[PDB]
RNA sequence: ACAGAG
């Protein structure tokens, strides 16, 4: 917090209260909360030979595997989740036309990192209840008017 | 010349007509050799955004 | 002056990494190995330690004392 | 000729350039004045083109 | 084929060299020829699943399948802005003699996360500078520096 | 009926001046039965057209063959038998300019009709007897089916 | 005090009305719009924030037939609540299942 | 009695940048009170004041008399001063990010489904438009998919409800017109607005901006009145940010990087142009130089050198613009005229 | 700085203010946002009537 | 102690000065796949007229620098070249020209264009609106000429 | 009297 030298003194008294993160950013419980859609990189034509090696280096270090089927290297997608989409397949001129970089729309990969106040499985459960609470409040006012 | 920053090491023992300081200054992520000659990265004036 | 408690861009607590970061640089890690060992994946957290100037360690000489 | 540990006793900053005065507590700089060289034959046109 | 293009158009965000395509959400009633995109709670409850792929202290990664962007983004926004926590708002300073300015020290102490479970506390009312057992905690920082 | 015009068209060029756009292509076509040349923009993402394709193009004043011109609003959700069930591609637009052929100084019969489908333009050019029933500020349905 | 206010369009007998959801932002607006647009009796639906300084959204609904727009709005709130109820039950099952598997391994 | 009340919403207040070169540098505005310290106004009025939001300051005067309100409101109001006195051209019009957003919206490649059509249009339903029924037009494409072309969404600016009487008409050449199309041009650069519906053409600076006439807001001013022009500008200022901020629009180092098709061309031009200059150098110092009429031999050499060096820039310039793709962000801003020019692109 | 230019043809006036300007596209073109601190100072004399 | 508000002047080491115009929450910012959202959004329209290509390189050299613990030099008539920093970004899994796949924070749907992302040095200027807002109703007057 | 800002 501070850093001192002899003769110097700090004495204070803090008052912690409850608040939401829309008010001030010291109330937010998450380091970052975000999502990404899931990749499905698909090979339109079979990539064999020494083009299989340069296709495995145009991606993240664990998604394309090169396997030997007859003493010959063929490439297949193995774990497309680990891809960050640096779009290095478009710098190469021969291999732009064999891939279809895409994203599955209805498949999200949430990443919730908490700051330590309460663990992140409880954070998502609390967050879902808040949206349930927002819908509950306006149902009460449609009942109050009508 | 107008950027807020840090006047020097004596800046807290210094009483001036008007002094501006930035609370959490950072040194430039991209820098000239001239920045190293004048020692600007010892008392920098700005933040990486 | 002194290391900020939270990263401006995301709010990860980088304010406790500073006394570790200087220690690892005595064991002759590089900067890019030292930040990876503390858990700073995103570059917005990395610039907190990489661009910081420890001014309070030098203002506190001039500061009055007994 | 002081060392940075002895600037601290004087409340002065090692990086402070100097080159200025303190007169009645304000820091005042004599600026560099640009001049013409004396003792040199200028050859120039008058207003009337002579 | 036209049908194959429609299926890509309503199910895959495709990444080009110069721009992303198929960004918007389109599965609404009357947007397509034969598809019946009206709301059906049973079709939602069938397709929806959650897979927790990693979890430890302070971190979690999980997959939601079958939910739309307009609801997954609501969960992202609540976690940032609308889930409450306990944090310092008032600092009462007695004899601060450090080089750190009081307004800077108070800002720093605000950003420290407090382990208090926020469900057990109520919101402090408007005004009410003291507060009570129900709705505040208190901490005391007191440090004197001396020579060894 | 509510049909204005109907003929089979053969595609003769796809992009005369290069591929200026991704989704839209400028089809230049010529008809068998009558000497009609056709300029037509189509969305080639949803409906792909090749350089040799032959299609049937009907322009109609109403989408219901019983001749009821009742179009207060168009409801996509509503399902009744109509003309669009026989055709693959349908556009709605307005006839906005009828213009005479400039290329002969005497005894001419060629006319140009311009329709704009929200900015996707059509020029239909031919003998005046075949373009009968077009009027400026009238709203027409294009309908289009590819033939094997 | 009241969080909801209804503002009917000037010519229209209750099939067009703007809902001023007070103390709200894009969080409810875009989620509720999605559930209303899934109803085949809605013609137009969309929201705008009046001003960044103001915590209001003007949710406009217009319906095709004779039915009043209050009914799509109420169905929209209920179905969104049932979605968030079902999301929670699935999530809490998967956390418990993950913790039980991890505790059953290496023991 | 006289009550000296505070300034409240609807006060006529004078507003003025410090250097005034013409009468439009001081205009009267209706005040609205807001919490933050700055003075704020819609960026369509930046061109009369020559303001640029870089720490600029402006003056405000509150007329203390009922007679001074009326003279300020009727004579000096912004709606009464849409055109400069000088050549009669509009100065309050669209500016950057209201021309670029409108251009990208009205391009032929844009198609919207019903959910995104409504969410762009619903932005205009604020203020005095809060009571109108919104008039979603019929879709263009029906059978494969139900799509709205972006020109239709733009037309909701010009007529947002069925009771609105506006029937705008315009027919003009766009910026990048080939000269032979006559509404069938390949660039889609011929504008037709028939009965407040945009039938063809994208909206450039020459149609939505402050440069000159053939502006659709100038048509509305001269044919339907001052209030209709001011409404449409407020709708464009509200609608185009909602499109552009959810489309995305960005410039990067890859938008100014020379491709291989230029680096070969540029090397040929430099070698050819320098060697032609070197021959005229030799023809001056050690031979015959065809001395152009009216100038000395030295001067004749400057005009030949400037000829060669202009050809290098122009040919290297016309080589870069042929290898740039569409959706190159400097090229979009040059085409729609919102910022920059083909010189600036070719120069960097 | 004499009478005829400095004090007669143009002169300092009250009920006036000055501030930094910043954009706001959600205002109409005939409107200007005035901060509360200026609005509480700049008063208009409203004559009391029915 | 002053916190940035609307009307405070910031600048960016290449003459791209600019007053603050809006302050938006973290929940409303666009966000990358890694969760980063920007501290400042800068309008692209400044660059074509002004040709500050050095700002575009500073963003790229800095980004490649923070990802591997380096300070890249920007010295006049020298400095670190684009060809070197492009290869640093791809080694760390970012795109070589710094453009990233960005999701809209308002709608949750992805943006069509890739957005340039990086650290740019920004310096706060002494000109603050709090020291410049001024208003006079009536007040003190000069003695010679009875005017303000 | 000098420096600034637009
Ligand atoms: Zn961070």
């Amino acid at each position: 917090i501070a850093q001192l030298r002899p003769g110097q003194e700090i004495d204070l008294l803090m008052h912690c209260v409850k608040g939401i993160g829309k008010d001030h950013a010291k109330f937010s419980p998450v380091a970052t909360a975000s999502y990404r859609l899931l990749p499905d990189i698909t090979l339109l034509e079979p990539v064999e030979g020494e083009a299989a090696e340069e296709l495995s280096r145009c991606f993240s270090p664990g998604v394309i595997e090169v396997q030997e089927v007859q003493g010959k290297k063929v490439a297949r997608v193995a774990n497309p989740r680990l891809d960050t989409f640096s779009r290095e397949i478009f710098r190469n001129e021969k291999l732009k036309k064999v891939v279809r970089l895409a994203r599955v729309r209805d498949h999200y990969i949430f990443s919730v990192e908490s700051t330590g106040v309460l663990p992140p499985d409880v954070l998502v459960s609390e967050a879902i209840k808040v949206l349930m609470g927002k819908c509950r409040r306006f149902l009460d006012e449609l009942d109050a008017v009508q | 010349k107008q950027a807020m920053g840090t006047i020097g090491y004596n800046q807290r023992n210094r009483i001036d007509t008007l002094m501006y300081l930035l609370a959490y200054p950072q040194k430039p992520m991209v820098k000239t050799k001239t920045i190293e000659l004048i020692e600007f990265e010892k008392l920098p004036a700005g933040q990486n955004a | 002056m002194i290391i900020p408690v939270r990263c401006f861009t995301c709010g990860k607590i980088v304010g406790n990494k500073w006394e570790a970061y200087l220690g690892l640089l005595q064991a002759e890690y590089t900067e890019g190995d030292a930040l990876d060992a503390l858990g700073l994946k995103r570059y917005c957290c990395r610039r907190m330690l990489l661009a910081h100037v420890d001014l309070i360690e030098k203002l506190l000489n001039y500061a009055p004392l007994e | 000729g002081k060392t940075p540990a002895e600037f601290a006793k004087l409340n002065e900053c090692p990086l402070d350039p100097g080159g200025y005065f303190i007169v009645k507590g304000v820091e005042k700089v004599i600026l560099i004045q640009e001049q013409l060289s004396k003792n040199r034959i200028i050859v120039e046109a008058d207003r009337k083109g002579a | 084929a036209a049908s194959q293009a429609v299926e890509e158009m309503r199910s895959r965000v495709v990444l080009g060299e110069f721009g992303v395509r198929n960004v918007h959400t389109t599965d609404f009633p009357g947007n397509y020829s034969g598809y019946d995109d009206a709301w059906d709670q049973d079709r939602f409850e069938k397709n929806f699943r959650v897979d927790v792929v990693h979890m430890d202290e302070n971190s979690l990664e999980f997959d939601m399948v079958g939910i739309d962007a307009a609801i997954a983004n609501a969960f992202r926004r609540i976690l940032l802005a609308e889930v409450p926590t306990m944090a310092v708002e008032k600092v009462l300073v007695y004899n601060n003699t450090s080089i750190v300015q009081d307004e800077i020290l108070a800002h720093r102490l605000g950003l420290i996360p407090i382990h208090a479970d926020p469900r057990l506390f109520e919101y402090r009312n408007q005004g009410d500078e003291e507060g009570t057992e129900i709705d505040t905690l208190q901490f005391r920082l007191q440090v004197r520096c001396t020579r060894n | 009926a509510g049909i204005l015009f109907e003929d089979i068209f053969d595609v003769k060029d796809i992009d005369p001046e290069g591929k200026k756009f991704d989704r839209v292509s400028r089809l230049h076509c010529e008809s068998e039965s009558f000497k009609m040349d056709l300029i037509l923009d189509v969305n080639i993402q949803i409906y792909p057209v090749d350089l040799g394709d032959k299609f049937r193009l009907v322009i109609a004043s109403t989408l219901y063959e019983d001749g009821t011109l009742d179009d207060g609003e168009y409801n996509p959700t509503d399902d009744r038998p109509s003309r669009a069930d026989q055709f693959e591609y349908v556009m709605y637009g307005k006839v906005y300019r009828i213009e005479g052929d400039e290329t002969s100084t005497e005894a001419a019969t060629r006319l140009s009709a311009y329709v704009s489908y929200g900015g996707l333009l059509m020029r239909l050019q031919g003998d005046a007897n075949n373009l009968h029933g077009f009027e400026v500020d009238s709203r027409v349905y294009l309908l289009m089916k590819k033939l094997a | 005090k009241t969080a909801l206010e209804m503002v009917q369009a000037a010519g229209t007998d209750r099939h067009c009305v703007t809902f001023v959801l007070h103390e709200e932002d894009h969080t409810l607006g875009n989620s509720l719009r999605y559930m209303i647009m899934k109803n085949p009796e809605v013609e137009f639906c969309g929201y705008t924030t009046t001003h960044p300084s103001e915590s209001k959204i003007n949710l406009r609904i217009q319906t095709r037939g004779t039915l009043p727009a209050v009914e799509p709005f109420q169905r929209g709130l209920n179905e969104l609540m049932n979605v968030c109820q079902h999301v929670l039950d699935k999530f809490e099952a998967s956390i418990k299942d993950y913790k039980d598997q991890k505790a059953s391994r290496n023991e | 009695d006289i009550v000296e009340r505070h300034l409240i919403d609807g006060d006529v207040v004078l507003f003025n940048r410090q250097p005034s070169l013409h009468k439009l540098s001081i205009m009267a505005h209706l005040a609205r009170v807001k919490p933050h310290r700055t003075f704020r106004f819609n960026e369509c009025v930046c061109t009369p004041y020559n303001a640029d939001f870089d720490g600029d300051e402006m003056n405000l005067h509150l007329p203390q008399t009922e007679e001074a309100k009326a003279e300020a409101l009727v004579l000096m109001g912004t709606k009464a001063n849409l055109v400069t006195p000088r050549n009669g051209e509009p100065l309050i019009a669209a500016i950057q990010d209201f021309l670029t957003g409108a251009y990208l919206l009205t391009l032929k490649d844009t198609f919207f489904d019903r959910a995104k059509a409504c969410q762009i249009i619903a932005s205009i339903l604020v203020g005095k438009d809060e009571k109108i029924k919104v008039r979603l037009p019929p879709p263009t494409i029906l059978k494969p998919v139900t799509l709205w072309t972006g020109k239709q969404i733009f037309s909701v600016i010009l007529r947002p409800s069925d009771d609105n009487p506006v029937r705008a008409n315009l027919r003009t050449k766009g910026k990048q017109y080939c000269g032979k199309g006559e509404d069938l041009c390949a660039n889609d650069s011929y504008v037709t607005i028939q009965n407040s519906e945009l039938m063809s053409g994208s909206m450039d600076k020459g149609t939505l901006g402050s440069g000159s006439k053939n502006n659709i807001f100038y048509i509305l001013l001269r044919d339907w009145g001052q209030n209709e022009a001011a409404d449409a500008m407020s709708r464009l200022a509200r609608l185009a940010p909602v499109y552009l901020s959810n489309r995305g629009f960005s410039i990067g180092i890859g938008d100014v990087t020379p491709g291989q098709g230029l680096l070969k061309a540029k090397y040929e031009l430099l070698n050819a142009g320098y060697k032609k200059c070197d021959e005229y150098i030799e023809a001056l110092n050690t031979g015959k130089l065809q001395q152009q009429p009216g100038c000395t031999a030295e001067e004749t050499l400057e005009a030949l050198i400037l000829k060669e060096l202009s050809v290098i820039r122009d040919h290297a310039g016309s080589a870069c613009l042929r290898e740039l793709d569409k959706s190159n962000s400097p090229l979009t801003m040059a085409l729609c005229g919102s910022k920059g020019s083909f010189i600036n692109i070719s120069q960097m | 700085q004499g009478r005829f230019r400095g004090n007669l043809s143009g002169k300092r006036v009250d009920f006036s203010g000055r501030t930094v300007i910043s954009p706001d596209p959600n205002l109409r073109i005939d409107e200007v946002a005035v901060p509360v601190h200026v609005a509480k100072i700049l008063t208009f004399p409203e004559k009391v009537n029915k | 102690t002053r916190r940035p508000e609307i009307g405070d002047k910031f600048s960016s080491r290449h003459g791209q000065k600019g007053v603050c115009g809006l302050i938006v929450p973290q929940e409303d910012m666009p966000f990358c796949d890694s969760g980063i959202c920007p501290d400042i959004i800068m309008n692209p329209h400044g660059f074509p007229s002004r040709m500050t290509v050095g700002k575009l390189i500073e963003l790229l050299a800095g980004k490649a620098g923070v990802l591997d613990g380096r300070f890249h030099y920007g010295t006049a008539f020298g400095g670190s070249k684009v060809k070197d920093v492009c290869e640093d970004l791809v080694r760390h899994g970012y795109n070589y020209l710094g453009k990233d796949y960005v999701t809209s924070g308002i709608t949750g749907e992805p943006l069509e264009a890739y957005i340039y992302f990086g650290p740019v040095y920004y310096q706060k200027l002494k000109h603050m609106v709090l020291d410049k807002m001024h208003a006079r109703a009536r007040g003190p007057r000069a003695v010679l000429t009875r005017q303000p």
